[PDB]
């Protein structure tokens, strides 16, 4: 199931959210309302293909949900997360209608 | 996840692998019927798999749920990737088990500088 390139086991990282500023001078004219940065402005460490659609989950509450970047990992260029608490009514009113 | 550590297994029991032969994305189980994912992760049919910790190898705490509904956020857009969110509705209901747990919706936003956990079986 993991093929070619994928990890078998679950990994685990420890990231802060960002300041809307620094994710938009991270990606200028990318970044809508609907996202958040979260990770490492040096690098090193971040969420790569194979991760989208999974948590960011902070002091117990799914904060983002893992979209994209400009590679992974890179320098000035942190994970961009879908920002959750811009959708639960969303989620809530299609749930309880589906 | 680059530059992260193994989690514990099972120690993430919302975190979920969506599957179509091979797995291709991760989810976040917010009821016993509804995965949240991102809606760029839409496919036809999906196969959701809960309270893995190995994808490749059966352990015992997995269950195998196909999907019946598939809704992704209607102002997505494919370009930008604005509103990439998508809801997966279960075909029959998980069990919920010491394993397989949801996740809280949000009350507020995070505040900048707020520490979270991020994972999955990306690349690393
Ligand atoms: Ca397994």
């Amino acid at each position: 199931s993991s093929g070619s390139s994928y990890p078998s086991l679950l990994q685990c990282l420890k990231a802060p959210v960002l300041s809307d500023s620094s994710c938009k001078s991270s990606y200028p004219g990318q970044i809508t309302g609907n996202m958040i940065c979260v990770g490492f402005l040096e690098g090193g460490k971040d969420s790569c293909q194979g991760d989208s659609g999974g948590p960011v989950v902070c002091n117990g509450q799914l904060q983002g949900i893992v979209s994209w970047g400009y590679g992974c990992a890179q320098k000035n260029k942190p994970g961009v997360y879908t920002k959750v608490c811009n959708y639960v009514n969303w989620i809530q009113q299609t749930i309880a209608a589906n | 996840i680059v530059g992260g550590y193994t989690c514990a297994a099972n120690s993430i029991p919302y975190q979920v692998s969506l599957n179509s032969g091979s797995h291709f994305c991760g989810g976040s189980l917010i009821n016993s019927q509804w995965v949240v994912s991102a809606a760029h992760c839409y496919k036809s049919r999906i196969q959701v798999r809960l309270g893995e910790h190995n994808i490749d190898v059966l352990e015992g705490n997995e269950q195998f749920i196909n999907a019946a509904k598939i809704i992704t956020h209607p102002n997505f857009n494919g370009n930008t990737l604005d509103n990439d969110i998508m809801l997966i509705k279960l075909s029959s209901p998980a069990t919920l088990n010491s394993r397989v747990a949801t996740v809280s919706l949000p009350r507020s936003c995070a505040a900048a500088g707020t520490e979270c956990l991020i994972s999955g079986w990306g690349n690393t």
